[PDB]
This record gives C-alpha cells, structure tokens and sequence, in this order.
RNA sequence: AGAAGCUAUU
RNA sequence: AUUUUAAUAGCUUCU
C-alpha cells in the first residue's frame, strides 16, 4: 500500500508518503485500544488528504468521502465540487466528518491515560488510529515506573489542528448534555467571561499538552506565547453564543448624568480584555474624553433600534435611523470626441485585435449589502502552531533591515488632510479640523490612553467609482480618525522605512520609471541555478484572510518596538488594532453589523501586513513541500539534513534554532527569490531543486490555500515562465517586453491596450469631457501607453501614436511641441535621471 | 458594430437616469441588468435586441 | 473657534443620544450583571421598543412575518408598518403569490414591542 | 538643483 | 455620503 505516515528516524523525518510492503508485554499493559478489525485508511491518510489537497488526484479523499455516507458519488459528478466559493455545499458535507473526528479526539485521551498509569513512554503518530478512533500499534514503548508514563503528543495534535477547525470538530459541544439528538444549550445572556468553560475544554481535548494555556491572553509572556494562546480560544470560541463577544459596557457618572460607555472587550481570539483607566464619577469633558467617547459605538447602538436583517448572514446589531438606505452606481460618462477620432484614424476596425474590454458598470440600490457579504468566505480556522511559529521566525528574518519604533506628534506626515474622519465625525468635518484641534499634548495623550485602554470604533462601507473589465462594484472601508491617528503614531516609522529601500524583497515605493522595471527584474533574478519564473494572485484577499495570520501580521509588525514600548503596552496596542480593524461594528447604510474578519482595506498599513501574509503563505508552501518528500529519494547530503533539521525545529525542540533560521532564509534567498507587493508576487526559482521537490512549486501553494486561506486556486489565475527574456507575464497590470536602449537591452512595462483605450474614452464626471484643460490627463495616459511602440503588432504600437495626434488636436484648440515629439516620453524610461 | 452598440447603450443609460428612473426601483434594476448583459456580450443580434428594449424604455 | 464648535457638536450628539435611551429597562438589566458590565450586543435585544426588519422574497416573509403579531428574540412584536424598497405604503393584505410581482422588494417591515 | 501648495494619472 | 499606501506629470509661490 502507498500510504501517508508521520516518521521521525535516525535518518529520515517528515510527514509524507510511504510504501507499506516486548510488544505482548507492551499489550497486555495496555476501551481505545483495539483487539479487531481496521478502516482501510487510517487518521493519518485523511489529515494528508486534507492538508496536501489536488484536484484531478483526490482518490482518496473521495474514497473517505462516499464511505462515511458524507455524500453519495454522483456529487462528484458536477463540476467545481471541491470550490469553497462556488460550490458553498461542500463546507456542509466536510461538517459531516465532524463527529467522528472528535471521538477519536476522546479515545486519544483515554489512551494516553492509560500509558499515565502503567508507565509506558511512547511518542504518538497520526497513522496508528483507525478512522474509528482505534489505536493499534505499540511498537518503541519502553517501560517504567507505573503511574510516571508520560505520553509526547505534539506532532499528532499539531497535525491535526486544521481538521478540527474545517469539520466542525465541536459542534456537539454546544448542545445539552453533548449530544447532537439533544436541544441546544441555552446560555444566560448576560454572561460573557467562559474563562472556566475554556479550561474544562482544554482539559477534556487537549489533557496532555506540554505547554501552558492562558484563557486570557492578556496573561501571556510574550508575542509567541499570543500566537499559541489566541490559536486554542480561536477553536474554543465556536461553541458560545455570539452575542457574548465584542465590547463590554458599563453605566457611568458625568456630573449625574448617568452615560452608558464601553470599559472592556471580549475577544474571540484574545479573550477578555478590561480598561484599566477608568473612573466612575467623571466631572468636566475636555477634547480629549469627549472625543473618545463619540468615536464609541456602545452609546450609538444603545440608542438604536433592534435589527433583523435577513438579506445577510451577518450579526446585525442595531439600526440608527428608521429607513434602511439604498446606495446605487450609474454608468460612465462618454467622451464622443476621441470615439470620433478613433473610428477616423481606422480603429475599431472589425475583427481588430484590439477590443473594448473595461467599461463602467451601473448597479441597483441594493449593491452595498451584496459586496458586503462578502465576509461570508472568512471561515473560522485553526492553524498548526507549531509550523506556525517556525514560519514567524522566518517571516521576521526578512524585516531585520527596516528601522521603526514609536514618533511623536510633531514627527507624524500625513499626505492628505481633505480626506473623511469616518462616524461619527463625517457629519462635522474632514480630517483637516482635527488635526488642527488637537494639540500635539492632546495627541500624546490620546497615545498613552491606548496604550493601556481599548477604544472601539466604527467604520464606514463606501461604493468606489472604477473601472473594470467585470461586473461587480467595490466597496472600500473608511475607518475613524482615532485609529488613523494612533496607528499612524505606532507604525509610521517602519512603513516610512520599508517604503524607502531598494533592492529587497518588497517593492513597495519603488517606481517603475526610469530603468525600475529593469532593475527589479535585474534584482529579482539573483543569481538562481536554472531560473523559472512564477506568479499568483489571491482570489479575495480581505475577505477570506484567517484571523490567526492578521494577528501574526500585526505581531511581526510591532516587533520592532523592544526598546521603546513594554509588553503590557504592546499587547494594549494589539488589542487596539484588532478591536478597530479585525472584528469591529461595520455601519452599513445607516445600519451597524459585526464584521466576521479579514480586512479593512482603509487601514494604515494593509499594504505592509498583505506583503507580511505573501511571505508568509509562500513560506509555508516551501516548508510543506520540503518537509512531504521522501528522505531517502533526495539525493544530496546537504538538502537531507536540512530537512531532518526542520522537521526536529518544528516538532522537537520547544526553543527557537536562531542558527537554523539563518540557515533555513539563506537557502530560501538562494533558491526561491520573491519580489512581492501586496499581495502581487513574482518568484525566481530553481527548477531542478521544483522538480525533485526541494522547493515550492503552484501546487504546494494550492494546497496551503486549500486548507490554510479556505479558498481555492484555479490555474487561470497562477502564471508560470520558462524563457527569462520575456520577463514575468503579470505585474501588477503590466505586461513585460525586452527592448533595445541605445546599444543595451532592457526590460519594459506595457500595459493592456483595452485598458488605455478605455481609459481614454471613458471618464466618471461630464466636465471631464467639457473642460479641455484636461491635457494632463492624455498625457499621463500617453506616458502610461510610451511602451507599445517597440510592440511587434502594428495595432498595439497605434494607441500611442494616435494619443498624441489628439493631444496635437486639443493643443491646436487651444493654440508645447514636446507633448507630440517621442522624445519627452522616451526619456521616461531612460536609467539616467 | 459591436463597440457602437455597448457606447450607444452607455449614452442610452445615461439619459435615462438624466430621466430620473433612478428613482423608481424596477425600472432602474432592469435597465442595469440589460445594460450590463449588453457590454459583456459578445453577439450583436441580442445586443441590438437590448439596445431596441431599453430604446422603448427611454420612450416610455 | 472651530475647536469649540466641534467640541459643542459632540457634547449635543452626547446628550441627545442619551435623551432617547429608556433608562428604566436598562438599569433593570445592568443590575442583574455580576459588576455592572453587559455585553453591548444584548442591550438592543432586551431593550428596544423598536424593530426593523428587512425581507428579501416571499418564502423569508411567510417563514418570519406571518400575521400581524410574530414571535422574535423571545418576544412578541406587533407589525406596526410595511413598506417598499421605494419607500411606498405596502397594504398587509397585498402579501400573496398574485401580487408578489407588482411589489418592490425587499420589504421593510416595522414592528414594535409588546 | 531644491522645498511647500493645487490638480491629474496609473 | 466618497478609505490606505506608492510612484509620476503639469501649474503656482519661494531661498
Ligand atoms: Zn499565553
Ligand atoms: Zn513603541
């Protein structure tokens, strides 16, 4: 049989792929023992289903499936079947392996009890528990003892943490007695702390886990100690009611006016989280406390009417005005001039290469609440945490040459003042009126209240005029001033110093002009031993990003505060970010609900923590490519112990191998080099070492979104490239070419023809077709066109030419030379400056 | 043929929100699904088709 | 003197919030907590007088709002108001399979304690 | 060759 | 009622 194990030897380790072609003492030592009969797949063959998932080879899987009365074979039959997004169903028929995984949970438990009490000492595999929870094989236990056994359990349970998260392990746990027959529990509804609940859970599932487990991860050591904490009370917080969650309010006293305000939260992650700042009688409200409070949302949902809307599957909670509101899209506006000129100049031409593809698309009242479930795709997972924090180590590697810490009031740079505040200080001003009103003391202080309280905000959902080549409106998420100005405080410093590098592995700031194209490919392409070149995109990024990896990206973040902030602080701090921009009240059209997770995209620094989880999803892809292929297959020295290296970091050894991790990113820099912005990525990567699988390949990433980001990856969205010359088929909407520059050859972005074309005949506002003095605007879209010129294909090479024959027209209109000579545009691209 | 028809459709939609029919529901939902089935389709008989309807739409 | 004038626009919002707050059930509810503290998510729940609801198709009204008084959120709400996605007084007798085309959907339905 | 203000484009 | 970050062009003031 060619089965999955989980193997750790003298000379091999991994969790793989095998072929399958004392103990009577050990039995007679030791219900969850079988005699007896044993499922054809063991537990073992359905975790490396689930984690390692391909489409066109999930035999197996199927198998599983159709054995348990999951579903029945002709599911299979349509197409799109396995797809998170399209097919919805799947999720239902995952849930109905559920039950079965969490009694193996149970039997484990008894077992190791058992070994408790004979004394036996053995390590725990995956592949010796039958699908019934059975386990079967007593091979290396030694003996010792009696009542001094101890059981080590971490890879099995490490391996195990995304299934219980994707079949819905505990659902049994929240119905009477814990019986799924049995009616729900009906919890008080004023209860919110389940601290006890959390540790008898912990104690009934997790009995023999090594490390300590904090409830409140407000008692946590450090950022590590976060991570493995939040992970346990993200499976936990599944089983209460969801009304207990979110901020806690309290009854005060402003000259005897008795005020409702928020004192507290409950995290689903981070558990309960108290303000230390508190007084109970207050006297006078100077700026300062008077806009902490407006910026709350207990007081505005206080005040509001009970909600139920059932066009969204999420949480409302209150609705502030009486008449729901409806928000429309119209079309574009038509500039007639330039489709004249181009239907003269011979475009348009039937059967042309060159078609209109973008256009702007019209939407009904109803299309705010349709982008806004969108939500519905961020699903509650559980990650391996042990892969987890050797990944974070790795993660970090790559952000030791930034400078950041903590600015003060007058260090602060804000780009533009004229953009909104958010709720509730939209209806007084722009962002302009407070930043004038605050002092830089006022600023300060409003610092070291977040620093030791919890603020909550409310964010606003707006529909952005766009253009695009599919139908759908967007909408973006403005959030408050106090989170801005804050956030800006903590994190201005890094994000300025990232922002300002050349030459690393992310590009954000960089411009593509003058020779920048071609020195980040230059850059990119390292010095790889045979160089393929590959790229991706994520298919919703905010929507469908597990909390667990936002929160890691905001913990790699504020590392760099170890001088300047202590860890009571930077925790208050985290907190703060994930109570404004995590989980927060979205208001929606007049209208509050509870935002499910992912990402405000209207945060400061979503850029920089998008770039945190592209490093981190393509780590892991290279851990589990590394770490799933059979040892003695790999044929250098070098590459064999690495692996039994990382294995033995990941599962064996509690304390962080710096050395290791300098090694590990040293081999990463060699093989697979990244250039990532966002969530965009082109890698540079060794093919020999892709193909006998010592690094990642698309596949490996299919599968770590598969189970990690709960979505899935079609190949009509993932590029790969043999020929270097032609450089990355995709960049950020740019396309590439390898032009001749004087008597050098370097490499050009172009972008879609479509596109520049449409941009030119279509615009959002009628004065932009009326006003004339819209020059700059075609020469900006001339600058952005330059490049088809050196295309092969005549109809591309056009668009530029005719660009400037209507720049030339509106010019004589009007009436420098420059505007229509290919010389002010050929020096754009040019590396002298 | 077929860009004429998708920027006589966008100049259609136009004048018609111009016509106020924003303001009442259907009517504006039905002119933004046919407007948008005609500028991502790809045959001109249903397109003009699309483009007759929401011609008597305005006329109405 | 915009400082001021800001300041002033958020002590009125401050206290005009309060003004609509029904005190008396709040306070019974708060009293009941081991410290005062309550979540914020159950205070429109047991409070309000007040319920808005926002009906996308037929099958979701017969399934939640049949009649004139409905059961929600253990409590009965008597339906006060039906109107339109255009904001038109719709009749409750208007709501069958005949008449579901002529409608505006989705249907917000105003309903109030009792 | 610089800073600051405004608009536009990707 | 219209968010975040980056790059670029044009116009004005000014050592
Ligand atoms: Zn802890
Ligand atoms: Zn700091």
């Amino acid at each position: 049989v060619y089965r999955a194990f989980d193997i750790y030897n003298d000379k091999v380790a991994g969790f793989a792929k095998f072929l399958k072609t004392h103990e009577e003492t050990i039995y007679n030592l030791l219900p969850a023992v079988a005699k007896q009969r044993l499922t054809k797949y063991t537990m073992a063959d359905l975790v490396y289903a689930l984690r390692h998932f391909d489409e066109g080879n999930c035999d197996t899987l199927k198998e599983i499936l159709v054995t348990y009365n999951c579903c029945d074979d002709d599911y299979f039959n349509k197409k799109d079947w396995y797809d998170f997004v399209e097919n919805p169903d799947i999720l239902r028929v995952y849930a109905n392996l559920g039950e079965r995984v969490r009694q193996a949970l149970l039997k484990t438990v008894q077992f190791c009890d058992a070994m408790r009490n004979a004394g036996i000492v053995g390590v725990l595999t995956l592949d010796n528990q039958d699908l019934n929870g059975n386990w079967y094989d007593f091979g290396d236990f030694i003996q010792t003892t009696p009542g001094s056994g101890v059981p080590v359990v971490d890879s099995y349970y490490s391996l195990l943490m995304p299934i219980l998260t994707l079949t819905r392990a505990l659902t049994a746990e929240s119905h009477v007695d814990t019986d799924l027959t049995k009616p729900y529990i009906k919890w008080d509804l004023l209860k919110y702390d389940f601290t006890e609940e959390r540790l008898k859970l912990f104690d009934r599932y997790f009995k023999y886990w090594d490390q300590t487990y904090h409830p409140n991860c407000v008692n946590c050591l450090d950022d590590r100690c976060i991570l493995h904490c939040a992970n346990f009370n993200v499976l936990f917080s599944t089983v209460f009611p969801p009304t207990s969650f979110g901020p806690l309010v309290r009854k005060i006293f402003v000259d005897g006016v008795p005020f409702v305000v928020s004192t507290g939260y409950h995290f689903r992650e981070l558990g309960v989280v108290h303000n230390q700042d508190v007084n109970l009688h207050s006297s006078r409200l100077s700026f300062k406390e008077l806009l902490v409070y407006a910026a709350d949302p207990a007081m505005h949902a206080a005040s509001g009417n009970l909600l139920l809307d059932k066009r969204t599957t999420c949480f409302s909670v209150a609705a502030l005005t009486n008449n729901v509101a409806f928000q429309t899209v119209k079309p574009g506006n038509f500039n007639k001039d330039f489709y004249d000129f181009a239907v003269s100049k011979g475009f348009f031409k039937e059967g042309s290469s060159v078609e209109l593809k973008h256009f702007f698309f019209a939407q009904d009242g109803n299309a705010a609440i349709s982008d806004y479930d969108y939500y519905r795709y961020n699903l509650p997972t559980m990650c391996d945490i042990r892969q987890l924090l050797f990944v974070v180590e790795v993660v970090d590697k790559y952000f030791d040459c930034y400078d950041g810490g903590c600015i003060n009031a007058n260090q602060v740079i804000v780009n533009n003042l004229d953009k909104s505040a958010g709720f509730p200080f939209n209806k007084w001003g722009k962002a302009r009126l407070y930043y004038d009103s605050m002092s830089y003391e006022d600023q300060d202080a409003l610092f070291a209240y977040t620093k030791r309280n919890v603020i909550p905000t409310i964010t606003q959902m707006n529909l952005k005029y766009a253009i695009s080549a599919k139908n759908r409106a967007r909408t973006v998420a403005g959030v408050s001033i106090c989170s801005t100005m804050t956030n800006r405080q903590f994190h201005q410093k890094l994000l300025k110093s990232i922002a300002a590098t050349r030459g690393a592995t992310v590009v954000i700031g960089t411009s593509k002009f003058y020779g920048g194209w071609h020195n980040m490919l230059k850059t990119v392409y390292s010095d790889v031993e045979n160089p393929h070149l590959m790229g991706w995109d994520y298919p919703k990024c905010d929507r469908a990003m597990p909390n667990m990896l936002r929160i890691m990206a905001s913990l790699v973040l504020a590392r760099k505060h170890t001088t300047c902030c202590s860890l009571s602080h930077r925790f208050y701090r985290l907190a703060n970010e994930c109570a404004q921009v995590l989980s927060e009240m979205v208001m929606c059209g007049g209208s509050l609900y509870v935002k499910p997770g992912g990402t405000s995209s209207g945060d400061a620094t979503t850029a920089y923590a998008n770039s945190v989880f592209n490093i981190c999803q393509a780590v892991t892809a290279n851990v589990n490519a590394l770490l799933s292929t059979d040892g003695n297959k790999i044929a250098d020295k070098y590459v064999r112990n690495l692996q039994h290296r990382l294995y033995e970091c990941l599962y064996r050894n509690r304390d962080v191998d710096t050395d290791f991790v300098n090694e590990f990113y040293a081999y990463l820099r060699k093989h697979f080099s990244m250039m990532i912005l966002s969530d965009d990525a082109v890698v540079c990567f060794n093919s020999t070492y892709a193909s006998q699988g010592l690094v990642a390949s698309i596949k490996n990433f299919k599968s770590v979104l598969y189970y990690q980001n709960n979505v899935f990856m079609s190949e009509a969205k993932c590029w790969t490239e043999t020929d270097l010359t032609k450089g990355p088929h995709e960049f950020c909407s740019q396309h590439t070419m390898l032009v001749k520059q004087g008597d050098d050859y370097v490499y050009l972005p172009y972008p879609d023809p479509s596109r520049i074309l449409g941009a030119g005949c279509f615009v959002d506002d009628i004065v932009k077709t009326d006003g004339t003095l819209m020059i700059e605007r075609f020469v900006s879209l001339a600058i952005d066109a330059y490049p088809l010129t050196k295309h092969p294909n005549q109809e591309y090479a056009d668009v530029f030419h005719l660009y400037l024959q209507y720049i030339r027209k509106l010019h004589d209109e009007l009436t420098t030379s420059r505007y229509w000579e290919p010389e002010f545009y050929e020096a754009m691209y040019t590396p002298h400056t | 043929k077929m860009s004429d028809v998708k920027c006589t459709s966008v100049v259609l939609l136009s004048v018609l929100q111009q016509l106020r029919v924003e303001s009442s529901s259907k009517l504006w939902a039905q002119c933004v699904q046919l407007h948008n089935d005609i500028l991502l389709a790809k045959d001109t008989t249903e397109a003009f088709e699309k483009m007759v309807s929401l011609l008597s739409v305005l006329l109405s | 003197d915009k400082r001021a004038k800001v300041t002033s626009a958020m002590q009125t919002m401050l206290f005009t919030m309060l003004r609509k707050l029904d005190n008396d059930a709040l306070n019974n509810i708060i009293n009941n907590a081991r410290d005062g503290c309550v979540p914020l998510n159950i205070i429109p729940l047991t409070t309000a007088a007040k319920l808005m609801v926002v009906i996308p198709d037929y099958n979701t009204y017969k399934n939640t709002c049949d009649g004139t008084t409905f059961t929600y959120a253990s409590a009965l709400w008597e339906i006060q108001q039906v109107v339109d996605a255009d904001s038109k007084i719709v009749q409750l007798s208007e709501i069958s399979m005949d008449n579901s085309p002529n409608l505006a959907w989705p249907l917000i339905v105003t309903a109030l304690r009792a």
